[PDB]
Formats: C-alpha cells, structure tokens, sequence
RNA sequence: ACCCACUCGGCACCUUACGAGAAAUCAAAGUCUUUGGGUUCUGGGGGGAGUAUGGUCGCAAGGCUGAAACUUAAAGGAAUUG
RNA sequence: GGACUUUUACUUUGAAAAAAUUAGAGUGUUCAAAGCAGGCGUAUUGCUCGAAUAUAUUAGCAUGGAAUAAUAGAAUAGGACG
RNA sequence: UAUCUGGUUGAUCCUGCCAGUAGUCAUAUGCUUGUCUCAAAGAUUAAGCCAUGCAUGUCUAAGUAUAAGCAAAUACAGUGAAACUGCGAAUGGCUCAUUAAAUCAGUUAUCGUUUAUUUGAUAGUUCCUCUACAUGGUAUAACUGUGGUAAUUCUAGAGCUAAUACAUGCUUAAAAUCUCGACCCUUUGGAAGAGAUGUAUUUAUUAGAUAAAAAAUCAAUGUCUUCGGACUCUUUGAUGAUUCAUAAUAACUUUUCGAAUCGCAUGGCCUUGUGCUGGCGAUGGUUCAUUCAAAUUUCUGCCCUAUCAACUUUCGAUGGUAGGAUAGUGGCCUACCAUGGUUUCAACGGGUAACGGGGAAUAAGGGUUCGAUUCCGGAGAGGGAGCCUGAGAAACGGCUACCA
C-alpha cells in the first residue's frame, strides 16, 4: 500500500531460505531473491531493490502466476495491502435482443511494489488461494488521468 | 416452511392414529373375531374343501 | 461417490467403440493401463465387435486364458486391458499381426501389417526429466519409460522404441514440414505436414497442418503426433491414408464401386 | 470431527450459507499437541493415504544447527523464552515452530576447540596446519562468544514438532539475532 | 397610432381529406399488418374492493401503498332510426 | 532473443467441444415404428462397403475486418525527433 | 406452415372477456376390445410403516491340509468341508427430503495435494575396527473334550498345531572421495593406517550460469614453460515463470525399505561333489512416472418477492503477521493488530406444492410451459451427531450414544 518500517510485527521479517552469511562482509549488502512472473511482464523495478518482504508478492516472494489474466478498475484500496476490482461487462438477454450492465467486485493482492489508487486500470493474474476470497494479484499498473 | 412442514406432520399424525384405532378392533389375539361366511353358489360345491 | 467407479453404462462409453445401444445395459470399462480409457480399446471389443472372432462374453475370455493375444510383445490375461494407440498387437495362432491406429474418419481401424514393422512401435515423448540418481528419462504417450535417451530428445517429439527392451532407436524431431498423425479432436485421424507453430504463452499451443490435397487445418498441440518427414513415413499408413473426403465426393467415390 | 471447510461460514456478501451435505472426512481436523518439555514421548497417527504424521507429546534433545559454520550438533533444550504469535506458550513451555529457545552450547562449544583450536571465554603437529589453514577466520560475531560464558545459546526451531515428531532448528545469528534480543528487552 | 408586405414565437378559429378512427371526429388522434426517433408512467372482464392486512406520513379528519378467497356472463363506448 | 506496443464493444472463420434425444445420408426389419445392419460368390474353407454429416447464438481461447458505437492523447508543453 | 365460430346482440359498429375447436413423451376415469412388433409402471398424497424370503462373497500349478472327509512319492504331493491369511464389501441398485451462487453447465488451475490397483522403470553398501543363513522365535483359529444362557451370526475356561499371520534376523565386486591421524625429515612439505559415504524422514547451507568484449591490482594462489611466471578448451536439463527436477556438505530418527515366500521343469560344467551354476513364472517391496480417481479452484449463467433497504462483526465478519491442523492452499482454527466486506447493476431477509443438466410438449417466426423418471453430476439411507477398518467411508444389507 504504502511504505512503513520493515520489522514492525512480533517476528522477524525474512526471506524464508535466503541466508546472509554474517561471517564474511560483501560490497552487495542484503541476499533478496526475486524472480520473475513470465508472460510476458517486466519487474518492477522497486521489487529489485526494495526491503519489504510479501510472502505473497508474484516478484521476490513464494506464489505464481498461472490461469486467467484480468482486467478492472481499482474501486477501493482500504484494505491492508489488498485492493477491490470493478469488473463491468454487459449481459446478453436473449428474449429481448438487447443487452444489460453487470458489474462484479473482485478482492486481488497489491504487493507493495506498485502505488495503486482509486482509478488505476489494472491487470491481475490468478494466484494460488491466499485468503478466503483472493484468488489474484496484481500484475500491471497503467494510469487512470495523469 | 417450518410451519408448513410442522402442520402437514400434525395433520398426518392425527390421521395415522385415526387409522390405528379404528383397526383396534382386530389385533386377532385376545379382542377380535372377523365373520367370513363361506357361501357357494352351486349344489356341486361343498364348503368344507 | 466414496470411491473409484467400477461399471460404464452402455450410452456412456465412448461413441468410436460403435456399441449396440441395445442388447444389454452395461459397456466394457477399461481397467488402468498405458492409456486413458476415452481414448483405448479394450481386448474385448477388439476381439468380438470390431473382428468377429469371438461370440460371447465369456468366448472371448476363452481366447485370453489360452494365452493366445499378445499386447506389445507381451501376453494378456484381462478381457479389459486397455489397447491404445499404435499398439502393435498379434496372434501367433493365426500369424496375423495388427496395429490399432485411427481411421480417417475417427473410429480405431484394423491394419494388418507383416512380421516386420510388428516389432517397432512408434510414441511420442511427453516429458523429459532427471530421475534419482542423476539419471535422465524420458515418458512417452503410453505410460512407458526410458532410462538414458539421448539428449537431444525434448517434449513433444517421437521415438522409436522396438518392443522387447525399450531402446529408443532413432527419433524424429519437431519443426516445419515434418508428417503429422492427428491424434484427438475434430480433425482426428487425419494426417498432413506441419506449416506454422504459433507459440501462446499461458497454454494450448496451435499447430497448422497442410495436408496432401492442400486443404488447411488447425488443431491444438496435444492432438499432434509426428511420424516422418514429408512423404515418408516410419509405419504403414491406413487404408485412405487420412485424407478426408467431403460428403459429396465420398458418395461420388461410392457410385464408382456398386455395379460390377 | 473438526472440519476445515469452508462452508460454515458467511460468505463474501454477509451471506449465511444453509448446509447441503453432512461432514465429510477428507475435510477433518485433529485437535493441536502442545508439545512440552521431558521424556521422549512420540505417538503415530495415520493419516490419508496410509501414511504417518509423528505427533511428538512430549520432546528433548533436539537436532540444533550453526547457519554460519554449517555444523549441526544433536543438543539438548532448555525451555521457550519468547513466541510470536501466542505469549501464553513461554509460559507453558510448549514448543512450536519459529519458537525462540535456549538450547545447550556445549556440543557446539566442544566443536570449536577441535576444529579451530581457539578457546571462548576465556603435540600431534600435523593438527596445528589444519589449525594454521582454518587460522584468519575463527572471529564470531560478538553476541554469540559471549553466550558461549554463559553456556546457553538462543535458537529458533524451524521444524514442526507436531507434524514430524522432531524439534530441529538453527541458532540465531547476526541481525535476527539483534531483533529477537530488542523484544526481550523491551517486551519481555 | 393606423395601412400594406415579410418574418419569428404564441392562444385559438374555419374548409378539406393526401391520411387516421368503431364512430363522434382528428394538421394531430397523420407519417402503424408497407408494424422500430428518444424516454417516463399506467391498464389486462364485472362484483367482492379502495374492502381486509401490514408499512408509512398526519394532532385529527385523513391521505399514500394495497390484495386474495368466493361469485358472475357479462361489463361497456359511438351514431341513427321508429 | 529486447522493447515501445490506447482500451473496448461488434462481426467472420477456427479449435476444444459425452452419448442418447432432434434434423439427416446409406440400408425392402414382409411395409412401418425401429435397428445399425448388411451385400456379393465357384455359397468347397471366400471377398467386401458401411456404422456419415449437421445443429449448440451465452461464458472462455485463437484469428481475419476496422463501418457503426464508446475511450485516451501536445495547452503552464512537465510534447515528439537526433 | 398461417381459415376460426357462438354468448354479450335489442337494428348496426367496435373494446372486451368467456365458451366452443385442436395437440400433449400428461395423469385419472368410463364404455368397448380380434391380430403383430414394441414397453412405462406407488414420482405427485405419507423421504409414512414394516411381517416373511432373497439382495456380497471369493481358490489357481503357484499363502497355510494330519478333516478320526472322499478317492487312488515314508516328510507332503489327487479332490477337498471347516478355519487362519489376502482381496472385496466405498461398485451396483433406489429415492429426490434437503439445497437459491449452493448443486449444476461449459471453461480453466494444482508452480497448492492424496492415490490401493494396472502399465513402465527402480535396490552389489544392513552386523562390523568373534555370528543360526544348506534358514531365528512364539502365540493361536479350525479340532478334541467339558459347560452356562429362554433366546441371538452369545460364548468361557482346558489341551494341540502351521503361515506371504505376528515378532526378529544375514551374505555381495573393486575403485574413488572426505574427516581423524602412526608420523618423519626438515619441506615450494608429504605420509603409513582408522572411520564415514544406499534408501527413507527432518533441519540448515551450497550449485542449479549463459546481453558481445580490454587492462592495472592484491589474497587463496594450481599444472607446466624457460619458475619469466604463461595460462587454455573449462559441466550445467526443463518451464511463460520457480526457493523446480537433480546433486553436494553437516547432522538427526522410540531407523522406513533393501525377499527367512510359492509353483512348473532337470539344463550345463568338470576337480564327479548329494560340488558349483542355471531356465520359465507367481506373489510381495521403496521411489518415480503412468492410469482409474479424488479434494480444492478461475470466468459467466438460476424461479417469485420492495407488504424485505440496508446487511455482516455477541458467537470471524474483510485484511495482515505468526503458529496449529490437514493429504494439501486458505480466517480452517488459535494469539495479536487493523476496520473493513456486499448493495438500487436489487445486497440481506422471505417463498419455492425447487435436486441441477442433457432434454420434453407445443410449430409461420420469436416464444410459452415442463423436466421426480432409462444418461451425467449432487445428496440421503427414520432424525441428528461421533467414530473404527482401509488406498478410498463421517458407510448405515458397519459400530456407538441420544430422540421418535
């Protein structure tokens, strides 16, 4: 969501087998593992050298990207580095010939790499159960005005 | 539905007891005697086979 | 259902078997082997539907109990033993050899082939790992693994395994031009060369086939099986040699056989 | 028994969901084992599959290990000294995962003279050149030489105690070190 | 101020049917069996019935919303004739 | 192999698309409802065709088109090209 | 495949509804009934109640034979009751009560998991720095005899005996590499001999590279040149993507596996010894793959109701960290901390005489109505809950408790 102390929990916030040996000093400072989520996306540069951990995160972090890829409009961002998609499309009655709005509410996963608010056409992957309800993770962030 | 279902319970319950003591005169043990008359129709018939 | 099913109902079996829809109310089921059961033959079917060998259910069992059916090389004893693809079984009692490939129209077709060619058989490598011990193997599309191939082999190719000790011998790769046997969908049983591979990223790669008449289809990657170079191929084609004749021409190739 | 489904609970919309089907068993849950502290007592439970998850009741002399050195010394336990996520297990002493201990330094501390040869605290020459090779580099990190004197190292399990019968784990080292000693100072 | 001519916007008036309607009549009730410019509301035979019941606003008088059971072959509207 | 690569709706073509049911091709079940059979021989150890095809308007995937209907961009240049 | 006609209607014209007419893979009932093919049938009301009988048991050459069973190899050898063992009983069949984003349909995912079985691969390392392996040990069933109960698929105590039961237990190559070191002879040092090195589990660490190319540095500094110091071909698989597959090091484990099993044949060698060696199978066994599945999961879609406008968080409601639990993800549960999550695009509540679907009737088109029911999926076995066995069951032709 936004930027706040690293170690601010009651556990140490780490890398789960990263190993930074204390033993001999290196000019590079910290081991941060990253990768990167195929399909053609870029990562973004602040997962490189940042210092958050989000275990959850597709870039330096223990989930994939894997399934559909979606589309929607950020509608609220209260959460706790999770947001709520708007994904509007329209719907065919077939009686009528004619067509109706629909809209449907999507809860993704932000990691804390991108600065997403309201507005913000976002493009989210599928990614692996990670609370009751959030089955995404935000991928792409394109600008909503400017 | 809870009442619905409470009164078609409570309205078959009081006809499946309706049913039972309107039989109670024949529990064939101590309290019953079903009549049954044998009637043949023709001379060339016996009751009794 | 609490557990695995054991029964198929005639209605859902699958419709290239050609069952009678009457005359009983229950279909073979194959039990688990090298190849999904939507997609093999059981020896039952084989032996009295699709051959007229046997009579009866328990005529064709007289056949497998006498050690007569040799699947791969290997003799059978299950009634349900599912038969698959390019399975290259035989009869050492009438010296008849058969291998069970796809029809131009869908449906698994009798081919009798020689003693030669009953002894190699043809399969398409599904995925190539290392195994414990740093051994590499590779899986083909009938279950069957290969220690040590050589490693130029990568997914989605076709080896050459003989019968009786695995040995990969020479295989074929995957790029422009090579003789393609479609192998589900639509286009089943239809055979062509390789002109274009669209690569999607997220699944369900596209081939495009141009076969002999130029007469362009597309399918997805998993249907394709390659068996040779342009004209040449490594086995005995079917009868038709998967063409697909529309409806119209197929009558007209009809009205030329009735009469004399 | 328990049941780990997730159709007991109110749906996404503040929704209550009606039940349609009994508890199943692909979908049970066993009740937790607080793993305390004394005789080893390890207990087998099958599981789906056919397979075994050792619940361990009751366990000591863990498998412990140095992350710098990469040494692993089968030591004993002392007792929990801090736990994240609930206080009330230092106060049982029930060992769980990333539970910060007190184990014993000796194995480890025997370990150094052998292959160093240098005392914390405080013939046969073919031994002083592999003293001589590992020489310029037996400088500790200061906190851990001087839980050496008092004979008691911290360490962190990173094992399941009750899902495999084990309690294992690593020391701590280094900046994690530095964390876990501010929150016993400051909430301990 | 009045007269003449034109124009824009009005309230209306008279004749007619290219059309429309069951007819009275209608420059809109026209451009609809050759049926689609945009969009809101309302109706679906008569009694029972604006009744019962619930909700709501009102000091009250009341207002707004508003059924069903049952029964019935009617209920109507336009113009002329003795 | 790297990248800039507006965002859609729409519509064509295609792939993956259970059988049964519906339409429909072939076939004198004695005709037919059906069924997927059967047909031809020197009927002396035989030969052989068939068991097609179509339909599924939503949702997802691929591709062709760029009219119609939306959307964004250089106005403090905080704009493009070397 | 496209026709209407009567009531109102008193003379006329229209709004209007009713009645008539026809179909029904739509139920009942009445009258009548000769022939052939074909065939639904206690769904609706009472998912109400059950007398009686049957519906799941199973043996090949190939697990155990002393039946005082039958019938014709001096350990047995043919057939073969009973019983132990293994496997099956979780399939099939029935019903539609529940159930309204639930089930279900089509489409995705497991880089988030379990898998008996079939199919293919897969085990020279076990005790040991002094020993049963031309083969370790017990219990028992069936059986013998003695009893109890009114009764049941009730069983007690006593004496026997087998395993593919249960419980233990060993052979097998050489080489290589690491720690520890008799050390000596004096060094730019190099050395006898001691240990360890399968697989499985658990923890920690390392490798798992690769956009094209030029020098000055020091440290670890090696083979060779000409000891100036020169210096090379250097091994790295797959995915769109991985902390992947795999490998290496340090250890850990009430130490998992690594055949004390069975059938059919008498082959070959000489040193001619009951010596050595060997064929064709059957059943087991660890891991991987495969197959039959399973559990969760993505997008979109469901009937009526505003006389239901706010709903969800007491008692997890939405998110974060950590643990526990599970086969595994996940508020699934727990501890703490945030205050969120849905809704006029109809949330939430209510009703359904609602299992969902493929499909059925009706035909000028679009539609209207139906789908308990021969196929697919879900659920239940009088109502709830709990659990054993097993790969698989919250099973009811299994058990336990409560209610009726």
């Amino acid at each position: 969501s936004t930027e706040l102390t690293v170690q601010s929990e009651r556990a140490f916030q780490k890398q789960p087998h990263i190993f930074n040996n204390p033993k001999v000093k290196t000019s590079k400072r910290t081991k941060r593992w990253y990768k990167n989520a195929g399909l053609g996306f870029k990562t973004p540069k602040t997962a490189i050298e940042g210092s958050y951990i989000d275990k959850k995160c597709p870039f330096t972090g223990l989930v994939s990207i894997r399934g559909k890829i979606l589309t929607g409009t950020v509608v609220s961002t209260k959460m706790h580095r999770t947001i709520v998609i708007r994904r509007a499309y329209l719907h065919y009655i077939p009686k009528y010939n004619r067509y109706e709005k629909r809209h449907k509410n999507v809860p993704v996963h932000v990691s804390p790499a991108f600065r997403v608010q309201v507005g913000d056409i976002v493009t989210v992957g599928q990614c692996r159960p990670i609370s009751k309800t959030v089955r995404f993770n935000v991928v792409k962030v394109s600008a909503a005005a400017g | 539905k809870l009442q619905r279902k409470n009164k078609a319970k409570q309205l078959r319950a009081q006809r499946i007891l309706d049913s039972i003591e309107n039989r109670k005169l024949f529990e064939g043990k101590n309290g019953a005697a079903k009549i049954i008359t044998i009637v043949p129709l023709v001379n060339d018939l016996d009751p009794l086979d | 259902a609490r557990g695995p099913k054991k029964h198929l109902k005639r209605l859902a079996a699958p419709h290239h078997w050609l069952l009678d829809k009457l005359s009983g109310c229950y279909a073979p089921r194959p039990s688990a082997g090298p190849h999904k059961l939507r997609e093999s033959l059981p020896l039952i079917v084989f032996l009295r539907n699709r051959l007229k060998y046997a009579l009866n259910g328990r005529e064709v069992k007289a056949i497998l109990m006498q050690r007569h059916v040799k699947v791969d090389g290997k003799v059978r004893t299950d009634t349900t033993y599912p038969a698959g693809f390019m399975d290259v079984i035989t009869l050492d009692a009438t010296n008849e050899n058969f291998r069970l490939v796809y029809d131009v129209k869908g449906r698994f077709a009798v081919h009798r082939i020689t003693d030669e060619e009953a002894s190699y058989k043809l399969g398409k490598v599904k995925k190539v790992q290392l195994g414990k011990k740093g051994v590499p193997y590779v899986v083909t599309h009938d279950g069957r693994t290969i220690r040590y191939p050589d490693p130029n082999i990568k997914v989605n190719d076709t080896v050459k395994i003989d019968l009786a000790s695995g040995k990969i011998t020479d295989f074929i790769k995957f790029d422009a031009g090579k003789l393609v046997y479609v192998t589900g969908g639509r286009n089943l049983g239809r055979i062509g060369t390789i002109v274009h591979k669209e690569r999607h990223d997220g699944g369900f790669d596209l081939v495009h086939i141009k076969d002999s008449l130029d007469n362009t289809f597309v399918t997805r990657l998993n249907n394709v099986f390659v068996i040779g170079e342009q004209g040449k191929p490594y086995i005995s084609l079917p009868k038709g040699k998967g063409i697909k004749l529309s409806i119209a021409e197929e009558r007209d190739r009809r009205r030329a056989q009735q009469g004399l | 028994g328990i049941s780990r489904d997730s159709r007991h609970k109110r749906s996404a919309t503040g929704a209550k969901r009606a039940q349609f089907r009994k508890k199943r068993k692909f979908e049970l849950g066993r009740q937790p084992a607080n793993t305390k502290i004394g005789a080893k007592r390890i207990h087998s439970v099958r599981t789906r599959g056919g397979n075994k998850k050792y619940r361990a009741l009751r366990i000591e002399t863990g498998n412990f290990s140095w992350a710098s050195e990469g040494i692993s010394k089968k030591t004993r336990i002392a007792g929990v000294v801090y736990h994240p996520s609930n206080n009330e297990l230092v106060r049982t002493n029930t060992l769980t995962k990333a539970a910060i201990v007190q184990i014993d330094a000796t194995p480890f501390r025997q370990w150094f003279e052998a292959h160093y040869g240098q005392t914390l605290g405080k013939k046969s020459k073919n031994a002083e050149r592999k003293w001589a090779a590992r020489a310029a580099s037996a400088k500790i990190e200061s906190s851990v030489e001087s839980q050496f004197s008092a004979g008691r190292l911290y360490a962190c399990i990173s094992s399941r105690p009750g899902q495999s019968g084990r309690c294992d784990g690593y020391i701590l080292e280094g900046e994690e070190l530095a964390f876990y000693l501010r929150r016993l100072t400051a909430k301990k």
